[PDB]
């Protein structure tokens, strides 16, 4: 299998700006590279095949280049429609291999998040389990770190994050990290703290509470 | 001018299943066909290909010996036989011609988990910046999806419903949160609305600080 | 060859000589029942230049025209015609067939030459 690496991971632009996306092969596919477009909850859309040739009924602003190993898809004047995830593909040999894809993200002003911490539902305990939720609403960019700290102590291997898709109007994300602990171990500690770090934060802020 | 797929949904491990892709308003019989899946939240992965007549076919290493790709050119139907399915094979399977006509995609979920209704737990609010945040936590249900409304769709501003994440139990869990003004807590009652249609479950939770 | 062998169109004559200001015509006979193909007319240079095509392209402005493509009644042969031929209209001409799939694949005939006297 050939390994297609796409760069960058995310691209933050605005309507009208240039867009250049790169794809690197573990090997040489010659010109057999293709480029696809995908929006959330949809099927892949062909854009450029054979690295130059543009798909039919595809806007002129879309183009491509590169040969052999490295190739570049380009969007001259970016459009609000064009914000999506872009994968390349090689038809050289088998198996046909895609890339991880590059995400073209809407670029906005930098807004720091809002940190909220929710103690385990009283009733959720009646079951024998506890879940702590650290909510982060309305921020940008997407980069965020959340360290769970119980009683000054370390912790990890527990939590799972989730982040909503980019807001339509606002253009910001939202993240919610959950911490699920046995009802027992939950009760044998004191403070539950959520430490968050964001490029909009002048200094990492930590929300917490006590079992009582 | 389409490709319509079929034969998806939930199946236990090791149990087989078979996809059907019926093309229309094209010439299927003379085009070549492909199979491409994608794991949820992850990129696309090529699966298999069959030449238009069937003279040759190639697979992905991940599917060898298990999957089988074929076509009946008479009925203009592409077939995919998926045998010995593993939980990892969970994906959305699209069919596409070599000339790149793609379908809607068909969803196949592989899990040993039974169909279970969600537990719904309240998330107590505030202590924020002038606004209060109150969520509801929908846990240990299967399979997806679950519709959530707040006060029967009568409150949408500040509503955020996070994508459900699959957890070590093999059961999904998510959190739906809404942002409201602090001072309003108690003049305006907040009730969460949970629906899981397959499990046939509807729950309304009254969230109070 | 996953898709399927699709054999290219043809052109005629190999060398066409018309007086200048006069009308020259080439005949492209292409037949496919299956799918949807669009015929294109070309002339090269020191390098494809698209002159006409069928169905007639209305997309770009520029009103009248010299180069035009039309299907004959038998529904196999097509008429490739430059009218009011200049002296610099001479050069390597050709035709090609094009599919309608997004990944559309093109095949061209064997190029022919035109000469304009006077």
């Amino acid at each position: 299998e050939i390994v297609l690496t796409q760069s960058p991971a995310t691209l933050s632009l605005s309507p009208g700006e240039r867009a250049t996306l790169s794809c690197r092969a573990s090997q040489s596919v010659s010109s057999y590279l293709a480029w696809y477009q995908q929006k959330p909850g949809q099927a892949p859309r062909l854009l450029i095949y054979d690295a130059s040739n543009r798909a039919t009924g595809i806007p002129a602003r879309f183009s491509g280049s590169g040969s052999g190993t490295d190739f570049t898809l380009t969007i001259s004047s970016l459009e609000p429609e064009d914000f999506a995830v872009y994968y390349c593909q090689q038809s050289s040999n088998w198996p046909r291999t895609f890339g991880q894809g590059t995400k073209v993200e809407i670029k906005r002003t930098v807004a720091a998040p809002s940190v909220f911490i929710f103690p385990p539902s009283d009733e959720q305990l009646k079951s024998g389990t506890a879940s702590v939720v650290c909510l982060l609403n309305n921020f940008y960019p997407r980069e965020a770190k959340v360290q769970w700290k119980v009683d000054n102590a370390l912790q990890s291997g527990n939590s799972q994050e989730s982040v909503t898709e980019q807001d339509s109007k606002d253009s910001t994300y939202s993240l919610s990290s959950t911490l699920t602990l046995s009802k027992a171990d939950y009760e044998k500690h004191k403070v539950y703290a959520c430490e968050v770090t964001h490029q909009g934060l002048s200094s990492p802020v930590t929300k917490s509470f006590n079992r009582g | 001018v389409q490709l319509v797929e079929s034969g998806g949904g939930v199946v236990q491990p090791g149990r087989s299943l078979r996809l059907d892709c019926k093309a229309s308003g094209i010439t299927f019989s003379n085009s070549g066909m492909h199979w491409v899946r994608q794991a949820p939240g992850k990129g696309l992965e090529w699966v298999a290909v069959i030449w238009y007549d069937g003279s040759k076919r190639y697979y992905a290493d991940s599917v060898k010996g298990r999957f089988t790709i074929s076509r009946d050119n008479s009925k203009n139907t592409l077939f995919l036989q998926m045998n010995s399915l593993r939980a990892e094979d969970t994906a959305v399977y699209y069919c596409a011609t070599n000339d790149d006509y793609w379908g809607q995609g068909t969803l196949v979920t592989v899990s040993s988990a039974s169909t279970k209704g969600p537990s719904v737990f309240p998330l107590a609010p505030s202590s924020s910046g002038g606004t209060a945040a109150l969520g509801c936590l929908v846990k240990d249900y299967f399979p997806e999806p679950v519709t959530v409304s707040w006060n029967s769709g009568a409150l949408t501003s500040g509503v955020h419903t996070f994508p459900a994440v699959l957890q070590s139990s093999g059961l999904y869990s998510l959190s739906s949160v809404v942002t409201v003004p602090s001072s309003s807590l108690g003049t305006q009652t907040y009730i969460c609305n949970v629906n899981h249609k397959p499990s046939n479950t509807k729950v309304d939770k009254k969230v109070e600080p | 060859s996953p898709d399927r062998p699709w054999n290219p169109p043809t052109f005629s004559p190999a060398l066409l000589v018309v007086t200048e200001g006069d009308n020259a015509t080439f005949t492209c006979s292409f037949s496919n029942t299956s799918e949807s193909f669009v015929l294109n007319w070309y002339r090269m240079s020191p390098q494809t230049d698209k002159l006409a095509a069928f169905p007639e392209d209305r997309s770009q402005p520029g009103q009248d025209s010299r180069f035009r493509v039309t299907q004959l009644p038998n529904g196999r042969d097509f008429h490739m015609s430059v009218v009011r031929a200049r002296r610099n209209d001479s050069g390597t001409y050709l035709c090609g067939a094009i599919s309608l799939a997004p990944k559309a694949q093109i095949k061209e005939s064997l190029r022919a030459e035109l000469r304009v006297t006077e």
